[PDB]
C-alpha cells in the first residue's frame, strides 16, 4: 500500500562505528573468576568474570 | 620522632622511653582528661605489633 | 579425612574426569569434583 | 630509573568536630554480649500500627513462604499450582498463610522489645492478581 505522504529519500553518506556489540555484550554465570583479596568476581569481561 | 627539649638539653625521647613515660599515667588522669579506659595512653606505645591475617595480604605488602 | 588440599583432591579426583563451565565433573555419576578457574 | 605506576599520595584535609577511679572492673571494661531481651508483646486492642499489610510486609511473607514450600512443601491450598511462589500467594490470598508479622515498636533500656504482633489472615492485603 502506497503512503497517504510521500517521503523524503535520498543517497545520505553513512558510517558505521566501530562499537561493535559482539565486543561489548557480555553474559556471566555463576561461576568464575574471583579477587583473591575481596573474594568478589574479577572485572569485567576481559578477565572473564564480573 | 619525638624530641625532649630541656631549655637546649636535647635527647630522643624513644619509644621505650615513651611507654616508661605512659605507664605512670593513673587511669584517674585518663578519665579526667576526658579519655575512655580503654584509652588509656599505655596502649600507644606496642612491643608486639599484629601482623594481619594472610586473607588481606595475598600472594605488594607482604614485603 | 586425610585434611588434603583442594589442589590435592582435584589431582586425585583427576581419575574420574568426564568427557566456560570451570568445573570437572564425574564420568560416572557426573557429579562436581572440584573446580579449576586459576591456579595461584 | 622511570617509574609510572605511582601512588597519587592521598590527603585528609576536614578535621572533624564531633561535639575514686580504679583500673576496670569486670563490669564497666567488658559486657560485651548486652543483656537478654524480654518480648513485650503489645494487646491486639491496644495496638497502634495499620490493619493492612505494607507491600513490604506482603511481599516478605510471600518470598519467605515459598522459599518455605521450596524445601518444604505440605501445603493447605485446595488448588493445585506448579511453582511456590503462587502457592504463597495464593496461600495470603486465601488466608492460610502460617506465618506471622512481629513490628517491633521499641526497644526499652531496662531490655523490653516492645512489638506488636499481627495476624496476616486477618489483615488487608495490598497485591495484585
Ligand atoms: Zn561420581
Amino acid at each position: 500500500e502506497y503512503f497517504d505522504a510521500a517521503i523524503f529519500i535520498g543517497p545520505t553518506y553513512h558510517q558505521r562505528l566501530q562499537k561493535f556489540v559482539l565486543d561489548d555484550r557480555y553474559a556471566v554465570a555463576s561461576y568464575g573468576p574471583t579477587d583473591a583479596l575481596t573474594g568478589q568476581p574479577l572485572d569485567g569481561k576481559r578477565s572473564h568474570g564480573g | 620522632t619525638f624530641w625532649a627539649d630541656q631549655q637546649g638539653k636535647i635527647d630522643k625521647l624513644y619509644p621505650q622511653i615513651i611507654r616508661e613515660i605512659f605507664s605512670r599515667v593513673t587511669y584517674d588522669t585518663v578519665v579526667k582528661l576526658g579519655r575512655s579506659k580503654n584509652s588509656h595512653p599505655e596502649k600507644l606505645v606496642l612491643k608486639a605489633i599484629q601482623i594481619p591475617p594472610i586473607s588481606i595480604r595475598p600472594g605488594d605488602i607482604n614485603n | 579425612a586425610a585434611e588434603a588440599s583442594y589442589d590435592t583432591m582435584r589431582t586425585k579426583l583427576m581419575k574420574f574426569s568426564g568427557i566456560l563451565i570451570y568445573s570437572y565433573f564425574c564420568k560416572i555419576c557426573g557429579e562436581e569434583l572440584a573446580h579449576f578457574i586459576q591456579e595461584d | 630509573l622511570i617509574m609510572d605506576d605511582l601512588v597519587e599520595e592521598y590527603v585528609e584535609t576536614e578535621e572533624e568536630n564531633l561535639v575514686e577511679i580504679v583500673e576496670s572492673p569486670s563490669i564497666c571494661e567488658g559486657f560485651v554480649q548486652a543483656s537478654s531481651q524480654t518480648l513485650v508483646i503489645i494487646p491486639d486492642n491496644e495496638r497502634i500500627t495499620s490493619n493492612v499489610l505494607t507491600t513490604f510486609e506482603a511481599t516478605r511473607l510471600v518470598a519467605v513462604r515459598a522459599q518455605q514450600l521450596a524445601i518444604n512443601g505440605s501445603t493447605m491450598l485446595k488448588k493445585k499450582y506448579s511453582s511456590p511462589i503462587d502457592i504463597a500467594k495464593q496461600e495470603l490470598f486465601n488466608r492460610k498463610i502460617p506465618l506471622l508479622v512481629m513490628r517491633c515498636i521499641k526497644v526499652t533500656p531496662e531490655g523490653q522489645k516492645i512489638v506488636e504482633i499481627w495476624n496476616p489472615r486477618e489483615m488487608g492485603i495490598p497485591l495484585l492478581d
